[PDB]
RNA sequence: GGGAUACUACCCUGGCUGUAUUGACCUUCUAACCCGCCGCCCUUAUCGGGCGGGGAGACAGUGUCAGGUGGGCAGUUUGACUGGGGCGGUCGCCUCCUAAAAGGUAACGGAGGCGCCCAAAGGUUCCCUCAGAAUGGUUGGAAAUCAUUCGCAGAGUGUAAAGGCACAAGGGAGCUUGACUGCGAGACCUACAAGUCGAGCAGGGACGAAAGUCGGGCUUAGUGAUCCGGUGGUUCCGCAUGGA
RNA sequence: AGGCCCAGGCGACUGUUUAGCAAAAACACAGGUCUCUGCGAAGCCGUAAGGCGAAGUAUAGGGGCUGACGCCUGCCCGGUG
RNA sequence: UAUCCUUGGGAGUCAGACUGCGAGUGAUAAGAUCCGUAGUCGAAAGGGAAACAGCCCAGACCGCCAGCUAAGGUCCCAAAGU
RNA sequence: GUGGGUAGGGGUGAAAUGCCAAUCGAACCUGGAGAUAGCUGGUUCUCUCCGAAAUAGCUUUAGGGCUAGCCUCAAGGUAAG
RNA sequence: AAGCAGAAGAUGCGGAGCCGCAGCGAAAGCGAGUCUGAAUAGGGCGCAUGAGUACGUGGUCGUAGACCCGAAACCAGGUGA
RNA sequence: GUGGAUCCUGAGUACGGCGGAACACGUGAAAUUCCGUCGGAAUCCGGGAGGACCAUCUCCCAAGGCUAAAUACUCCCUAGU
RNA sequence: UCAUAGGAUAUGAGAAGGCAGACCCGGGGAACUGAAACAUCUAAGUACCCGGAGGAAGAGAAAGCAAAUGCGAUUCCCUGAGUAGCGGCGAGCGAAACGGGAUCAGCCCAAACCAAGAGGCUUGCCUCUUGGGGUUGUAGGACACUC
C-alpha cells in the first residue's frame, strides 16, 4: 500500500525552499480586543516550523 | 500524536484554498535557448523533440 | 461594566477599531478622531 | 370655517343577502375496510372461502411522517495529584520568602491577590510637594475649615506584594485623542506552542514657539489553542460561458 | 424399638430452597387488603398468523403488598406517582 | 590543554539510592520525604572497614614464581617493628 | 418409571443469583480471530571502539508518550572550546 | 509503467506517465524576483554560493497480525431439558 | 434518396416534498442513482444533462429488451517446474 | 345448478436435491478493534446467513465523456494520485475524465399507419395473430414520391 498522507496537515503547512516548512501563526481566530496590537500585528504575519517539530514531522509530509 | 497534548497540526490554523483552475506556465530562462542555433525557428513541439 | 465598541465612520463606512467603554459613564454614542488607512487621513469615528 | 367632495364612477365609511369551494357536531347506506356473529355449500373440517342475513362503519386496523412518554431494553461515561486509596483540599495566572549574594530550583512548604477598572485614574504642555505633630481660632471636637512653624518621605503611587518614584512615576490646570496605520535593525526567554522589549523608517496626526514627547495606565497580574458559525470590507476564486 | 422438664425470642402450622459450605427467622401457605379488566377482557409469548388467559365471564381472571387466629391499624395530599 | 559549533542518520533514558555540606517538612527523629551542590554506586572488579553497592584508597587489554607504593597495618590467627 | 415440551439479549425458578449435561451475574462448539492488551514473561554466535539517563516542560498524565538535556555515527566549520 | 515479442528469463519495442532544472503569494497573477504593504521603505521567502534522476545493499519509518506467547470479554451462526 | 399537411417516438413515468440508502462525498454550496409514503408534468414550438440554481451555449433522447473478447476463480484432469 | 370455485381423468428427459470451503450478483447483516476514553466516524457493507445461475458472472452501445479545427459500446491493466475532495476537518476515508494497452458486434421491440380475421355495434372507441412498421437527435419513423 502506498502510504497515505495526512490531509489535517497537507491543510496547513506548504513546503517551501531549501526543504523548509511554511506555517500560519496560532492566536488569530476569534479573541481579538484582549489582546495588544503590537502581538496582533506581528501574529499576521506567518512564520516556520522548529527543528525538532520538523525532526517530528518529516515523515508525515513527505508527498508536499 | 505526542502524549495527550493537543498537536502541532491542530494547535495551528487552516491556510487558503487552491484552485481547479491553475494554469502552470512551463518554465524556461534564457541559457537554455542558447542551445538553437543562429536564425533558428523555435516552436513548443521543437521543444519537446 | 465595560463593553467591547466597534468604531465606525461617516467620512467612509468600513472601520475597525476596537475599544472598552463603560454605559454609566458614556451612555451616549461616542465619537473619536482618528487616521483611517483606506481615506489616507484623519478622520472622525463613531461606533456601531 | 379648511377643499361643502352639486351631472368620472372613488376605495366600501365596511354591511348583508343568493352563487363555487373548506372543519368540526350530525344520521344514514351501499360502497370500501372489519366481524374469535349466524344459515348453506366447498367438505366425513371449530382452518379458510363463496353466497346470504346481521352488526359495526369511513371509525378502526394498516403504511409513511410527526410529537410525547418510556432503565422494559442497548452502547457507554463517571478526571488527576494523593506520603496506600476513599473523604478533605487543589488544578490557570500575578507578587514575596523558602532559594544556599548570576539565572533557575521541589513538597498536600510559608503569606496575599487576579478572571477588573479608568473617556480619563490617558498623551502633551505648564506649574507645584507630602503624612504627621505643636500653637491659636466658635458651630468645632480627638479629628470637618483656616494661619504659622518643624517635618526625606512616615503620605501617596486605581487594586495584592515586591521593585522603584519628590530633577516625580505624587498633586493641580489647559488642550487633545498616539488607547494611530504599515512596519521593524536587533535582543531576552524558551522543547514546541507561545510571551516580552526594541532604536529607527514611511503616512498622517496631537501637544508645545522649539528642542522634543506620544504605538495607553508606574512596572509586573485582570485571561485560552484549533475546528465550526455569525458580522463588516474586499483591486481573490468561483466546475462550458455570464451570473449567483 | 421416646430422654425429660421449666422458661423466652423468631416463624402460625405440614411444606420448599443455595445438586457440590448456608434448611433458616429465608420462600410458599390459607387468610386479608389494594388495584386493573365487560369479553377479539385485561395481562403475557410472538413482528405476524396463532395462541395462553379460557372451551373461563367480576362469587372470574391478572398484578402489588401483608401473611393462621385474637385485638387493632393514628396524623399529614406540601413533593412524587 | 584540545575540545567546541552546525547539519543529518540511529537510540535508550522520565522508579534512582547512599554518603558529605547547605536548606525545607517532621519532634532540627528515622536506612523518612523533598530540594541545591560534590562524589560513589547505578554502569566499577581490586586493597582496607570481619562479612557489606553506595565509607576510605584505587580503575581490571592479556601474561610473569618482578620491584615501589595509597588506604590500612606490622604478638599471633595473618604479612610486616614484642 | 415411560413418552413428550420449554434454548441462552433466552428458558425455568414455593425465588438462592438457583438450575439449564461435573461448567452459569449469562450454557457449549465454530467463525470473525493471529480480537485487543500503555502489563508480565521471553528474545538464540564472537571480538573491538565509544558510552548514557533516572531531569525540565506538557499531557484523563503519573509504571505510558513527545520534545528538550545526556549518547553514538557521518559530513562540514576549523580552532571557536 | 501497463502492454507486445521473447526458455515462467535476459533483452528489444513501448515517452503515456513520473521527478528535477524557479520561486513567490490563499489566489488572480508575476517572475530571479515575489508577497505584504501607499512605498522605488522595511521585512519574509530559494536569490546570487548550478545537481538530480534510476537502481541495488544497509539503517529507520508508515500500512499490513508486523517481535513471540498470554487474556477476562464482544458479536454472528449453530448444538443441547 | 427526396418532400415534410398531418400522426408516433416508452405516465402514475420523470420530477418534487417527507424519511433513508449509494455515489470518495458524514446534509453540507449537495449535483447524480435507488428505496418507502404523498403529490405530480412535458410531447418535438418537446424533453434531459453539463455538481445549488437561473439565462446563453454545447452534448444527448430516458422512463423497452438482447449482446461474444479482453475478466475472475481451481474440486478436478494432463504434462512439467 | 347463468357460472366459477372445486373436483375427476390423461399427457410431460418439468422441479426438487447435491455440489469446488473457489469465483458473481442480489436480499439481510454485527462486534471486538482504531479514535491512545466514546456516541458521529472506523472496522465494513468485512465475517456470517439466505436466494440464484454461470463457466465465467455482472456491465454494455450514450437523455455519455467533455469544453476542442472534440471523442464516440462495455469491461479490464498502467497512469492520473494519495491529487481533487470528504471527515467530532479528528482518527481516517478517498475518486473520476483526459493519455497509453488487452479486446472489439452490434442489433431486436412498443407506438404510429395498411391488410385481413377477430363483435362488441355506441358501425371502429377496443379486440388479438400475422406481415409489412420501425428504432431515430446539426432528429427519425409513419405519410406521398425508389429495388
Amino acid at each position: 500500500p502506498k502510504m497515505k498522507t495526512h490531509r489535517g496537515s497537507a491543510k496547513r503547512f506548504k513546503k517551501t525552499g531549501s526543504g523548509k516548512l511554511k506555517r500560519s501563526h496560532a492566536y488569530t481566530s476569534h479573541l481579538f480586543a484582549n489582546k495588544s496590537q503590537k502581538q496582533k500585528r506581528k501574529l499576521r504575519k506567518s512564520s516556520v516550523v522548529s527543528a525538532g517539530d520538523f525532526k517530528r514531522i518529516k515523515q508525515m509530509l513527505a508527498n508536499i | 500524536f505526542e502524549g495527550g497534548q493537543m498537536p502541532l497540526f491542530q494547535r495551528l490554523p487552516k491556510r487558503g484554498f487552491t484552485n481547479i483552475n491553475r494554469k502552470e506556465y512551463a518554465v524556461v530562462n534564457l541559457d537554455k535557448l542558447n542551445g538553437f542555433a543562429e536564425g533558428t525557428e523555435v516552436t513548443p513541439e521543437l521543444l519537446l523533440e | 461594566m465595560r463593553v467591547n465598541i466597534t468604531l465606525a465612520c461617516t467620512e467612509c463606512g468600513e472601520r475597525n477599531y476596537i475599544s472598552k467603554k463603560n454605559k454609566r459613564n458614556n451612555p451616549d454614542r461616542v465619537e473619536f478622531k482618528k487616521y483611517c488607512p483606506r481615506d489616507k487621513k484623519s478622520t472622525l469615528h463613531r461606533e456601531t
